[PDB]
């Protein structure tokens, strides 16, 4: 019962179709995504190099 | 008598042909130059 | 490494004479003794005979 | 008419620029209160266990 008032509205909201990377590890599903297109197409150095 | 015929190619029917567009030009003598100007915008 | 060091620069150009079992036409006639048939065979499988 | 609305054109594309280059603001930002919060593996290993 306190989950509907702990959905605090995420609930009701439209789904949709969302174009991503998918893996299976194990009993879990983890999505990959690499940011370097949305950095070094403005020629910035990328936080993930260390 | 007996000659024998060399085998005869075409560009277009070779796979060489992947990394090359093909218009062919009527009067390429009559050409100076030419030119393609990009222009690249960038996101910030 | 034999068989491609035959040159096919040929000047009859049209000859078919024999054709293999499928449609297919022999290229050359590999000639050996018995005893190196008899090991040729074995590694290298006889296919239409 | 050509240069006015060739000027239409330029101060949209200065004004689109505006915003999405403030949508890699979030990409950015969001990622960065990642990496504030993010210890290295032999860090949180053995206290995982």
């Amino acid at each position: 019962g306190d989950k509907a008032a702990l959905a605090d509205g995420h609930d009701e909201i439209q789904r949709t179709r969302i174009a991503a990377s998918l893996v299976k590890i194990g009993d879990k599903f983890v999505a990959i995504e690499s940011l370097q297109r949305m950095y070094n197409e403005t020629q910035f150095p990328c936080p993930l190099n260390r | 008598v007996y000659t024998n015929v060399v085998e005869f190619v075409k560009f277009l029917e070779t796979a060489l042909a992947a990394a090359c567009v093909n218009t062919e030009f009527k009067d390429l003598r009559r050409m100076i130059d030419g030119k393609i100007q990009f222009k690249i915008s960038m996101p910030t | 490494d034999m068989l491609a060091a035959v040159c096919e620069d040929t000047v009859f150009k049209g000859v078919s004479t024999y054709t293999t079992a499928s449609g297919q036409q022999v290229a050359g006639v590999l000639e050996t003794t018995d005893s190196v048939m008899r090991r040729l065979m074995n590694l290298l499988g006889q296919v239409e005979s | 008419f050509t240069e006015y609305a060739g000027a239409i054109k330029t101060i949209t594309s200065a004004l689109q620029f505006g915003m999405d280059a403030l949508e890699r603001g979030l990409v950015d930002t969001v990622l960065a209160v990642k990496l504030r919060h993010a210890p290295p593996v032999f860090i949180l290993k053995t206290l995982g266990d």
